[PDB]
């Protein structure tokens, strides 16, 4: 059986547990291509269903995702409840090494959902994002406001009736916002931000750039709401606009340091929708480029964390990326067939030159990072949390394995032929300290070098594009001298590849955590729904849960130790 | 500086450069030399004792909110301070305008520029310490050492009193 | 060549000749002023998403008389961009990096302002997703030429109180011969 087959997952024992608990009725199992069991739960049963899932013998401990969807324009809805809107909760159980999806249907007149922050505290920002982008209100939610758009925003962006175009730029509105920014500290009301109202001083503290409001007891900091949404590009709303093929640069531009790693999950989910099984050479090329960009991101993170208390490495990786792909930063090279072009006739020499010179650089990096007693003393014991503040606040990056939780996507749910590459993932012990996170990323960088060495050793010489008719684009030479290939190239470039109406989901170990794409297709050439779950969103949500009882310097050292990206957070 | 004044006996600079007629003051008082160099660097707000707001984020530099000729005046004032500290250091520890063959002003300019290149070198070599060892050093290691230097130079100039 | 005069985005500009062709001491002193402004240029690299990190591999405001707008023009950050623009002091120049600062730049969507051209004047544009540092350096040379051929008021008391921007020949017309006269290229099947 192919891995892209539309499965119903009634053989999952969690479905049997739900049938034993809440009866065979009262929930509807949906057969999707997401690879996870999807159950439609009624609205009033949602809290007790989540409570039952939290009290299993191997419970579903992490809320992976929580977001809405506009079902008003969805034509192909067979086996689904009558829904104007829907809210889906993606939950992960690591002990079971499984995951479930919980969809709640909503009508136009009553867009009210019971809150989920009393069960999973990372649901706060997800429910705020659902209230911002959709019109869905959550009952019993503190400081429920817009998180991606400013509070002076009328419509809801991710709704289907909202136009996804830039309107005329009036300077009068920009002058209102400039005057508001001038009096932001003067007319500051700490009740809209969800704050406690003589020591307490409120200030806006201006990788990316973002404001974080701070409540001061002298220098020691008691409350903080990091103001995000300043880097909101509307990647999902443009996903409803672009076709399956034109959205690849937008998947590059959500996380610029990752790039090709970030166009991996969209491509894999699109291939799941199209039913494409790519050959092994495509898988090896994907693995090599993903680990190359992972090495780039890890080297930049280590260099940034070590600078405050690198050029030639990133330039050589960028030269190799420029040789393989187009320009260095945003490759836009992963296609639905799998790659845009074949590898050139000199990549062996460049990859071997890169791999025969980096181990001594790793030795120098480890000698530096093991001997800086000032950096070790500054980075020890700061923002300490073991497995509990990391199992409930998302935190799927190097911190999750720094807690000791053995959960890597490349091993738990292998993709793109990562089972064929031998690499031992690193895991921390106990406390997820900042220094332990940096050492974990150093060991991950060493493992990525090992994976690249394995890719250089055994590269298959098969095709670089699959034989499926939905590979967009088709191979170029056959397009240029055969007419059927010209037909497929024409209709997959002009209108877009017509993909059947299914639901797909790809979960990927990114350069900074777990990035996932969730694509709902309505049978058209566009995407009816594109959902991008990002690690840095949940990594930024956990600063209030960790830096309550620390200083500003400790806060910004923790902020530097987090590998977050603001454009990655705000999509 | 009282180390050199106690070795010479007067405040006047001509008396210093005439009391350095046989031996230069750098070799009997090397502790005074290094303490005066460190103090001259720190008073002038040069590179190791620069941006003390770097260890905090509720503090920014005082150089900000100036623009144009005021910030330029701050910059050139720091540099005339470091070159006059170089001139004071050579005329108080090395030989003030003293040399075998070259003219005295040429010798003074050469030794001053020699101190300037030494300042460039110690800028290029030593990394920035943080604030706590800066205070701890500048009190605990700096002030008892110069007091002991004054006591020892008093003892040796009173021992050979003829 | 002829100039545009700005005198005391919505203001009017007229295309006139330079006032230096109408004194001989004012001509060389204005040349020295333009030379001094051209050679010593202090940039203020604005920290944005993904062109700012690209020119990292290549200070405080109001001493840097030049702003390089790198990233995407978000509607929340556009007041920050304009406020930081009015912080700086005349003379000031603007270099736009990437398509996101020239235009909307692949984001024609609700939350993106279509370039900083909508609200602040831009002296030099650089096209394309992230430009190379050498492209930034060649834009610096182009802007140095533009600054070197300018007529600004030397004092706010005596003289013409108007800024004269030169109409440079466009780079596509100047480099048209060397671009059209390109016969062959290396095949993309190698390195
Ligand atoms: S032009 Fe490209 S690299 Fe530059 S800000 Fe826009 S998306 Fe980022």
């Amino acid at each position: 059986e192919p891995a892209w087959q539309t499965r119903d997952h009634l053989d999952d024992p969690v479905i049997g547990e739900l049938r034993n608990r809440f009866g065979p009725d009262a929930f509807t199992v949906q057969a999707t291509r997401t690879g996870v069991p999807v159950v439609w739960i009624k609205r009033e049963q949602l809290l007790e269903v989540g409570d039952f899932l939290k009290k299993l013998p191997k419970p579903y401990v992490m809320l992976f995702d929580l977001h809405g969807m506009d079902e008003r324009l969805r034509t192909h809805r067979e086996g689904l409840p009558a829904a104007d809107f829907s809210v889906f909760y993606h939950l992960i159980s690591i002990d079971r090494n499984r995951d479930i999806m919980l969809k709640v249907a909503l009508a136009e007149n009553d867009l009210h959902v019971p809150t989920f922050t009393k069960l999973f505290p990372n649901a706060n920002w997800y429910e705020r994002e659902t209230w911002d982008l959709f019109g869905i209100t959550f009952d019993g939610h503190p400081n429920l406001r817009r998180i991606m758009m400013p509070q002076t925003w009328k419509g809801h962006p991710l709704r289907k009736d909202y136009p996804a175009r830039a309107t005329e730029f009036s300077p009068f509105e920009l002058t209102k916002a400039k005057q508001d920014l001038e009096m932001e500290a003067l007319t500051f009301k700490p009740e809209e931000w969800g704050m406690k109202r003589e020591d307490f001083m409120f200030l806006n503290l201006g990788h990316g750039a973002f404001r974080i409001v701070l409540q001061l007891d002298g220098e020691e900091i008691v409350d903080c709401v990091p103001d995000i949404g300043y880097h909101h590009r509307g990647a999902e709303k443009m996903g409803e606009r672009q076709s399956w093929h034109s959205y690849i640069p937008y998947t590059d531009r959500i996380e610029y340091l990752g790039g090709c790693v970030n166009e991996m999950p969209y491509v894999l989910a699109v291939e799941k929708l199209a039913g494409i099984t790519v050959p092994d050479r495509v898988n090896v090329i994907r693995v090599m480029l993903s680990e190359l960009f992972r090495i780039n991101s890890h080297l930049l993170y280590i260099s940034t964390f070590i600078q405050d208390v690198a050029f030639t490495d990133r330039q050589k990786i960028y030269d190799l990326v420029e040789a393989i792909t187009g320009f260095r930063m945003h490759p836009a090279w992963f296609r639905i067939g799998g790659v845009a072009h074949d590898l050139p006739r000199g990549w062996d020499r460049l990859l071997r030159e890169f791999l025969d010179w980096m181990p001594k650089r790793l030795a120098s990096y480890e000698k530096a990072a093991l001997q800086n007693t000032i950096l070790k003393g500054r980075s020890q014991g700061v923002a300490a949390y073991g497995a509990k503040e990391a199992l409930e606040w998302g935190t799927t990056g190097a911190g999750l394995r720094a807690t000791g939780i053995d959960f890597d996507v490349r091993k738990a749910r292998p993709y793109s032929g990562y089972e064929n590459f031998d690499f031992e993932i690193p895991v921390g012990g106990g406390v997820s300290d900042c220094y332990t996170r940096v050492m974990l990323k150093v060991e991950e960088l060493r493992q990525s070098l090992r994976i690249l060495e394995q890719c250089l050793n055994n590269m298959p010489e098969g095709p670089f594009k699959a034989d499926h008719p939905l590979t967009t684009p088709p191979p170029k030479e056959r397009t240029l001298q055969h007419i059927e290939t010209l037909i497929t190239h024409f209709l997959q470039v002009s209108w877009g590849p017509v993909m059947p109406a299914n639901e797909s989901f790809q979960m990927i170990e990114a350069t900074k955590g777990i990035n996932s794409y969730y694509l709902t297709s309505d049978g058209s050439t566009m995407s009816y729904r594109t959902r991008i779950r990002t690690p840095s969103y949940a990594h930024l949500q956990q600063i209030p849960a960790a830096i309550r009882g620390s200083l500003v310097s400790d806060l910004i050292v923790y902020l530097g130790s987090i590998d977050f990206v603001m454009s990655d957070v705000d999509r | 500086l009282m180390g050199v004044v106690a070795q010479a006996g007067s405040f006047n600079m001509t008396d210093i450069v005439n009391s350095q007629a046989h031996v230069w003051n750098v070799i009997p008082q090397f502790f005074g030399f290094i303490t005066f160099a460190i103090a001259g660097v720190a008073v002038c707000h040069r590179h190791p004792f620069d941006q003390p707001e770097a260890e905090q984020e509720l503090a920014d530099g005082y150089h900000i909110e100036y623009s144009g000729m005021k910030f330029g005046l701050f910059f050139v004032g720091e540099y005339i301070g470091i070159v006059t500290i170089s001139a004071l250091m050579v005329t108080l520890f090395f030989g003030g305008w003293q040399g075998p063959l070259l003219p005295p002003f040429i010798w003074f300019a050469l030794k001053t520029a020699f101190f300037m290149m030494m300042f460039i070198l110690i800028r290029a070599s030593l990394p920035r310490p943080r604030y706590d060892q800066v205070m701890s050093f500048g009190w605990k290691i700096c002030l008892p050492l110069t007091l002991i230097n004054l006591l020892v130079t008093a003892a040796v100039i009173l021992w050979q009193a003829q | 060549m002829d100039y545009t005069l700005t005198r005391i985005p919505l203001q009017k500009q007229e295309i006139v000749t330079d006032p230096l062709e109408q004194n001989v001491f004012m001509g060389k002193l204005n040349d020295m002023v333009n030379w001094g402004r051209k050679n010593s240029i202090w940039p203020y690299n604005f920290g944005l998403s993904c062109c700012y990190v690209e020119m990292v591999t290549s200070a405080s405001p109001r001493q840097a008389d030049l702003m390089v707008v790198a990233g995407t023009c978000f509607t929340k950050m556009a007041p920050v961009i304009q406020r930081l623009y009015d912080q700086m002091l005349e003379p000031k120049w603007v270099i736009s990096m990437g398509a996101c600062a020239n235009s909307g730049g692949m984001y024609d969507i609700y939350s993106v302002v279509q370039g900083v051209d909508k609200f602040i004047p831009v002296d030099v544009y650089i096209p394309g997703c992230p430009p190379r540092p050498e492209a930034y350096m060649q834009a610096l040379m182009l802007l140095q030429e533009s600054i070197g051929k300018e007529r600004r008021p030397l004092s706010w008391v005596v003289g013409d109180q108007g800024v004269y921007r030169a109409n440079m020949q466009s780079e596509r017309e100047r480099k048209r011969g060397e671009r059209i006269a390109v016969t062959n290229l290396r095949t993309p099947d190698e390195i």
